[PDB]
């Protein structure tokens, strides 16, 4: 009860439940390398490039 | 002193001769031997002079005497069981080991007709202490306080090991690259840079020396002493960082290697943990050990000795006045000078001519005006008369018998005589070329007359002088400890600094005066690493025989700073206890004297009364501040500084709304919250108003109820402390004024040391790089004045403060010893006797006068622990102990069922398994210490195999410890929760390593953190860590002033000092700076440990050049920095030091029970073992046990609580019944009052009838009801 | 040739910054407390 009904453990657990998808954002997004030769820009990810 | 197996006296007569001076003719002989080692002059490469050739004969003479007499004590006794007896006393085991190994080196040195056996010769000043038995109780007062510090020293050793294997695995082999001139082996630097590691295309510092390249053939950063690339040099360089001399050189050499952002967390965590936190434990155990002994000196007889003889002295001095005031009373003229003196006309107008004497003295300066020179001989001739008037008035108008009786009038007749000594000597033509200024140093005694005006520490200055057969019995035994180490390093290092470099190593071991100075410097801690690096390069180098020299300076620094804590702390504790109790007894003596002579509004309150609103202000204070934190110093035009500049108007919407809303309901702290917005609105000189914007955190200590309480307890602790702080600043001021008579004008020096005066120090000259006489370069020479100097009273106090701290005092010692004459450059070892100024100043201030500040605080916060008085029937321990018995709660241990599962369970929790896993952890550490640099491949593979081989084993202790407890019980014990954490991350160490080779550093650290499971067994250490970590969490507010004080001082520092350019070679470089907020905080940390903070202070004072990414009107590059730096840095060193010993003392006074526990009588460590055996009968809690168990439960208890070592048929059949207990059912007896009943037999023996009055002392000494007294009364 | 990010780096170096920081907070909130007093023990009944 007292470890599992407290507001500090249920605020925390929902904040876990937010960023569980933020990685799942990154697992299918391919955006955090922006090449710029100048066109020949590339967009790298974890699967798609 | 008899035989029992004796031989007739003919040979036993010798025993008669041993009478009174026989001991002292050989105690006089050994002081001649100590001088015979102190004039031996060590010379390099087997060279000699005449006096060392007539001393080696003398050694032979000395040896024979010891031998003859150490033969005439075994046969002044007699036979083999009479030399058996003489030896029996351990003081005569050293007296034999010296003189037998003494003749051994007279033989073997005469056979080879060696020089490491000439260094047992230095052990003979200890044979001096066996002779005086007065000091054998003084060593045994230092050795007796070392068995409590055992569990601290073991904790330093599992942190010097942990940070070594962490620092091996991360930092191994990184620091081997330096900038080298193209195609040479010559290392490239700037003039004032020590050579550091660099990286090519990484995050380290790129080489930028012009025509320089970065290559890796470089051995290490201090010639190869301080690196991390095997276990001995990782452990030597971590130990250096703990003692806090030069940890910021190891930190900055890693930032030029691997990178800038990650390695700070290693050095900061380590420093705090092993330095600021071990030093908390050392000053708790030691502080409590010196308090438990004053209670056992209270409890023998010793209180009356300093009370009776005190009051037998003040009644003796008072009984002398009842005769000697009638020995005199002869005119009206002899009386009206008595009404004159005791009136306040005289005691408020002799203080007028003292202040004319200070101002006469504190106006000397170098190059002073000719009128103020001529004035000061007039004002000396006047103030010599006005002291002589009030002495002739005092020696006749109130008699010469009251005069001599006083302790302070004895000073005055001297000062009048020794003042008129000068006016008769200098008015002679007998000027005596040096004594014309020695007698100017003499008239400096006149400002010691103002010490009489205190009358607030004369219960301590009284209490000081009662102990000067004991003060000096310790300052001798410290002074003997130096003279062994002074002379041991004349052996090992005398000569031996015969390097062919053109640099100076002035802290060397050539003479005896110099060796002594060197030993002392390593005790003050300052720059001892340089004195150690020279001792390693004096031998081979970083090799196998050369580096065992490093354990001279470990025994020197550890065991010498151990004596300093057993003396200064003890003196300030024992001497402070008497100076306080006697003043608190002059309390009770005086108030018993004084009693003899007498005998719409309403919505708004709710709106700002709601909790959400209060918290809504706080996250706009926690955000208003953190926008000053992210602000850009260097650009007033940044897109960040604009978008953070909008928050100046975006946060002053809300803090404008509330202040209007606040002043409807109403109409000290409140005006500042108006004043914050006031600056924040007018700022929408422009620069000087940004500084007053810093007080946005200070309106957060009006909101918390806890933050008001700490700042008020601090302002209490200045009104107390501010008597000592003013006396020091008087004594600081005296030594400042001697220094203007000695060192005034003398710290000028040219640029090359050949030119002695200013007229010659013009034009250009050559410097030679690395001492090659072929590699030379012009420089202009210039007559430079020293930075910290003694030239008026103001700069002489500036210099003294730094020395008091211990920073940079050797560069003032050598600028003073080398000092020549009036306006003239230095001379090598000119005045080697002016090392006594800087040692008397340090012994006074930095080790003693300062020891009274901590001693005073420690004692007067046991008064906050003694203004609360609880004189009930129960003693505090009983009561505290009793509190235990009420508020307990039993444990859970989860003993299993299903005897398959049980068959594992007994095998696991047995001690032949606990030995098994606590051997494998001990073997797993040794495999990690095996790693090193340029290892072979056959170690590379058995490294990685055992990384897998151990990981499987600690996995298999964890699968078993799931089976026995079945999961619910495994995650109940929080070492197992940590053990689960280690097993997982150790597996990821294996899998992530192999999948790269099949086709990061952080998971290598789960191999080292498994060592922390040693803490799960050390009940003596895990209690000591728990008790001090319990109380950093219990004081989270005092540790938020220090958080707040670094926040304020960084933001002001980023403001004013933020535009200094990063030249490298100075103290504002790419490692030390105020250009961000993390850079600034780190810089502040360097100064709070005191690395080169006085050398930082000079580096940010107006003259410094600004970076070009700032803007400025050109022609003003050399304009940034300010002379506010002196106010900034001196104030920061005094506030942070105050706020840290604040937090140090507050943690001691929660553990004041543990630290003084007196382990014998009764404690919770006995009372833990109740609940341990109570776990054996209740697996899960469920209240009670059966009655038949209590028969067998009670023999399980140690006789300091339970039953004795006898067979329990006699007492336990009675004490279980004949002592009262709660009577539950046939198979029930409760937990808590069973525990209450068994301590009641041990302590608080009460007879029958007091079952309700013992609940009256358990309800008036008690707090909240806690109504379980129904199960706790009878 | 540069490196730049406006989506993934600041989400994954937020998801790291989330998950590492919340689980540690979740860890501290179910371990009991520092016992503060000589009778308490981690793992004590209820
Ligand atoms: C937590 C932050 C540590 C991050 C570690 C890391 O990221 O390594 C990267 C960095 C860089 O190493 P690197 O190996 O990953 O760099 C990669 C670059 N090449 C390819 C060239 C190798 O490692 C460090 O420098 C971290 C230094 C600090 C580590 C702090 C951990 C120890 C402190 C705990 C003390 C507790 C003791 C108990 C008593
Ligand atoms: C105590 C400190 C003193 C021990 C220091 C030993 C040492 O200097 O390490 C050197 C040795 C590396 O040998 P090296 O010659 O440098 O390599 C040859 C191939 N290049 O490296 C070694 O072999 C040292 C291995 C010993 C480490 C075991 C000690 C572990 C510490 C924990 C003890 C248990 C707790
Ligand atoms: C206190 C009152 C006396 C202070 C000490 C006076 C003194 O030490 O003599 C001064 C002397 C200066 O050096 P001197 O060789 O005389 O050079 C010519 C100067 N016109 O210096 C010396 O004679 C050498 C000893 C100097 C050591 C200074 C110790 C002062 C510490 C004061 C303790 C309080
Ligand atoms: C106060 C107790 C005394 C502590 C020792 C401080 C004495 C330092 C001093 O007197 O400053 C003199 C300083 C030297 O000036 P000078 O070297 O000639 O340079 C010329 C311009 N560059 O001349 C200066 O220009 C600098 C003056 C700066 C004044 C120092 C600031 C002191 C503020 C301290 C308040 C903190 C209180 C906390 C107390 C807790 C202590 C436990
Ligand atoms: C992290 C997860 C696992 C760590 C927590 C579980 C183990 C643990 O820390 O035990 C705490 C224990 C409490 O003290 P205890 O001995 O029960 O009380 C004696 C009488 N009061 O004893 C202690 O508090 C030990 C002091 C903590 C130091 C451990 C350092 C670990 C660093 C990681
Ligand atoms: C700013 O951080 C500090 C450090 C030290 C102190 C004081 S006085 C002092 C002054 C100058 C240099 C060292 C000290 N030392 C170093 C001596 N000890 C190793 C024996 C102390 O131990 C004192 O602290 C205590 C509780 O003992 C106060 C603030
Ligand atoms: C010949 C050479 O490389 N010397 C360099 C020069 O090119 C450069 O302009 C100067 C400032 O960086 O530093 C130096
Ligand atoms: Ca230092
Ligand atoms: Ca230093």
């Amino acid at each position: 009860m007292s470890p599992t009904e407290a507001p500090k453990v249920r605020v925390t657990l929902f904040c876990i439940l937010v960023g569980i998808v933020l990685a799942m954002t990154a697992v299918v997004s391919d955006h955090w390398a922006v090449l710029s030769p100048h066109c020949e820009a590339a967009h790298f990810g974890l699967w798609r490039i | 002193f008899c035989l029992t197996l004796q031989n007739p006296l003919r040979k036993a007569c010798i025993s008669i001769v041993e009478w009174k001076p026989f001991e002292t003719i050989i105690l006089l002989t050994i002081f001649a031997n100590c001088v015979a080692l102190a004039v031996y002059l060590p010379m390099p490469e087997d060279d000699n002079n005449s006096l060392n050739l007539g001393l080696e004969k003398l050694e032979y003479f000395f040896l024979t005497v010891f031998s003859i007499e150490a033969a005439m004590k075994i046969i002044a006794y007699g036979f083999l069981f009479h030399q058996d007896a003489y030896l029996r006393s351990g003081w005569n085991v050293l007296d034999f080991i010296i003189v037998f190994l003494g003749v051994f080196t007279a033989i073997l040195e005469q056979v080879n007709v060696v020089k490491a056996l000439r260094a047992f010769r230095v052990l003979r000043p200890l044979r001096l202490v066996s002779g005086v038995p007065s000091l054998q109780v003084v060593l045994n007062s230092i050795f007796k306080a070392m068995l409590p510090l055992f569990h601290i020293a073991l904790l330093v050793l599992f942190m010097v090991i942990i940070y070594a294997i962490i620092g091996l695995e991360l930092f191994k082999g990184k620091m081997h690259k330096t900038c080298y001139y193209i195609g040479t082996d010559i290392v490239a630097t700037v003039e004032n840079e020590k050579p550091s590691p660099c990286a090519r295309t990484g995050s380290g510092r790129p080489c930028t020396i012009n025509g320089s390249e970065c290559r890796g053939g470089w051995p290490g950063p201090n010639h190869g002493i301080t690196h991390f690339d095997n276990f001995g040099f990782s452990m030597l360089t971590v130990y250096q960082c703990i003692t806090m001399e030069g940890w910021t050189d190891v930190l900055y050499w890693v930032n030029d290697a691997i990178g800038n952002e990650w390695p700070w967390i290693y050095f900061v965590t380590l420093i705090l943990l092993g330095s600021f936190f071990i030093l908390n434990l050392v000053l708790g155990v030691l502080s409590g050990e010196f308090t438990k002994e004053r209670e056992k000196a209270k409890s023998r007889g010793t209180f009356q000795k300093l009370r009776e003889k005190q009051q037998l002295e003040e009644d003796l001095r008072g009984y002398m006045s009842w005769i000697t005031q009638g020995e005199v009373m002869n005119r009206v003229f002899r009386w009206k000078c008595h009404d004159l003196v005791k009136s306040r006309v005289f005691y408020w107008l002799v203080i007028l001519i003292v202040a004319l004497n200070t101002l006469s003295i504190a106006s000397e300066h170098h190059n002073q005006p000719l009128w103020l020179t001529h004035l000061q001989d007039i004002a000396n001739r006047v103030l010599l008369s006005l002291f002589t008037i009030e002495m002739l008035l005092k020696m006749y108008g109130l008699g010469l018998r009251q005069y001599f009786m006083s302790i302070f009038n004895r000073f005055d007749c001297f000062v009048v005589c020794s003042g008129i000594l000068e006016l008769l000597l200098v008015e002679s033509g007998a000027m005596t070329p040096l004594g014309i200024s020695v007698l100017r140093c003499i008239r400096l005694l006149r400002l010691f007359k103002i010490t009489k005006y205190w009358t607030s520490l004369s219960n301590l200055v009284a209490s000081l002088l009662n102990s000067i057969r004991s003060i000096a019995s310790l300052l001798l035994l410290l002074f003997l400890f130096i003279i062994i180490f002074a002379l041991l390093g004349m052996q090992l290092f005398g000569g031996r600094y015969d390097f062919e470099d053109t640099e100076v190593r002035r802290s060397n071991f050539d003479n005896f005066p110099q060796a002594l100075i060197s030993v002392f410097q390593v005790l003050t801690g300052e720059d001892w690493n340089s004195v150690m690096y020279n001792g390693i390069m004096a031998y081979g180098g970083p090799s196998y025989p050369g580096v065992l020299v490093c354990i001279y300076f470990i025994i020197l620094f550890v065991c010498g700073n151990y004596i300093l804590l057993n003396v200064f702390l003890a003196i300030a504790v024992d001497n402070l206890a008497e100076a306080e109790s006697l003043t608190s007894a002059q309390k009770a003596k005086a108030e018993e004297r004084k009693r003899r002579k007498m005998s719409v509004r309403v919505l708004c309150h709710r709106i700002v009364n709601a909790t959400w609103f209060t918290n809504f202000i706080l996250l706009f204070i926690l955000l208003s501040s953190a926008a000053l934190a992210a602000e850009d110093p260097i650009r007033a035009e940044s897109v960040r500084n604009q978008i953070l500049g909008y928050f100046d108007i975006a946060f002053t919407s809300v803090f404008t709304v509330e202040i209007v809303l606040k002043m409807t309901t109403y109409g000290y702290f409140n005006i500042l919250d108006l004043l914050v917005v006031a600056v924040s609105l007018i700022s929408m000189v422009v620069k000087i108003l940004r500084v007053l914007r810093v007080l946005r955190p200070l309106r957060a200590i009006n909101r918390a109820k806890g933050l008001k309480h700490v700042v008020q307890c601090v302002f209490v602790a200045i009104r107390t402390i501010g008597n000592i702080v003013l006396v020091t600043t008087l004594l600081q001021f005296m030594f400042a004024c001697i220094g203007v008579q000695l060192f005034k004008g003398k710290f000028f020096s040219c640029n090359d040391l050949s030119k002695m005066t200013e007229e010659e120090c013009r034009g250009y000259y050559y410097v030679y790089k690395d001492g090659d006489p072929t590699q030379m370069e012009l420089r202009p020479r210039q007559w430079i004045h020293n930075d910290f100097h003694f030239d008026n009273v103001l700069s002489a106090m500036m210099s003294l403060f730094t020395v008091s701290t211990f920073e940079g005092w050797p560069q003032l010692l050598y600028r003073a010893i080398d000092s020549n004459e009036e306006d003239m450059g230095p001379v090598y070892n000119n005045r080697v006797e002016m090392a006594i100024f800087f040692i008397i100043y340090i012994i006074l201030i930095a080790f003693f006068m300062m020891n009274i500040f901590v001693g005073f605080v420690i004692v007067t916060f046991q008064e906050q622990g003694e203004t609360e008085y609880k004189n009930c029937e129960l003693d505090k321990n009983q009561r505290q102990c009793v509190q235990y018995a009420l508020k307990a709660r039993p444990l859970r241990c989860y003993i299993p069922k299903n005897p398959y599962q049980y068959q594992v369970w007994y095998v696991v929790t047995s001690s032949y398994f606990e030995y098994l896993m606590f051997a494998l952890i001990m073997l797993n550490t040794i495999c990690l210490g095996m790693q090193h640099y340029h290892q072979s491949e056959e170690m590379n593979h058995i490294s990685d195999i055992l990384n897998v081989a151990f990981t499987i084993i600690f996995t298999l202790e964890m699968i078993l410890k799931l089976l026995a407890f079945k999961a619910r019980g495994y995650f109940g014990d929080p070492w197992n929760v940590f053990d689960f954490l280690i097993v997982i991350g150790s597996i990821i160490d294996v899998i992530l390593s192999e999948i790269d080779t099949f086709l990061s550093a952080f998971f290598r650290l789960f191999r080292v953190m498994r060592l922390i499971k040693l803490l799960s067994r050390a009940e003596g250490v895990r209690t000591l860590l728990w008790t001090f970590i319990k109380s950093f969490q219990a004081l989270p507010y005092v540790a938020l002033l220090i958080v707040m004080l670094f926040f304020i001082y960084a933001v002001i520092g980023m403001q004013m000092f933020g535009k200094i350019a990063l030249v490298d070679g100075t103290q504002i470089n790419r490692n030390n700076n105020f250009q961000t907020f993390p850079q600034a905080v780190l810089l502040l940390f360097r100064c709070a440990t005191g690395e080169a903070w006085q050398e930082i202070l000079l580096a940010c004072s107006y003259g410094k050049l600004c970076d070009p990414e700032s803007d400025y009107a050109p022609g003003e590059e050399y304009t940034c920095g300010t002379n506010f730096a002196y106010y900034y840095f001196i104030s920061f060193y005094m506030l942070c030091a105050f706020l840290i010993i604040n937090l140090f003392v507050a943690v001691i006074m929660d553990n004041f029970d543990y630290l003084t526990r007196d382990w014998s009588i009764l404690g919770p460590h006995h009372l833990d073992e109740f609940k341990a055996i109570w776990a054996e009968y209740d697996p899960e809690a469920k209240g009670r046990i059966k009655h038949l168990d209590v028969v067998t439960l009670l023999r399980r208890i140690q006789p300091p609580l339970g039953f004795g070592k006898f067979c329990p048929h006699r007492v336990a059949c009675k004490r279980l019944v004949g002592m009262n207990m709660p009577l539950n059912s046939d198979g029930t007896v409760t937990f808590n009052a069973t525990l209450f009943a068994l301590v009641r037999t041990a302590l608080k023996i009460k007879t029958e009838g007091n079952f309700e009055q013992a609940n009256e002392e358990l309800r008036a000494i008690i707090k909240k009801i806690w109504k379980r007294t129904s199960m706790k009364l009878l | 040739i540069e490196y730049y990010y406006s989506w993934s780096f600041a989400c994954a170096c937020a998801a790291f910054v989330l998950l590492f920081l919340g689980g540690i907070s979740l860890l501290l909130f179910s371990l009991p407390r520092m016992p503060q007093n000589p009778w308490e023990s981690c793992m004590d009944a209820e």
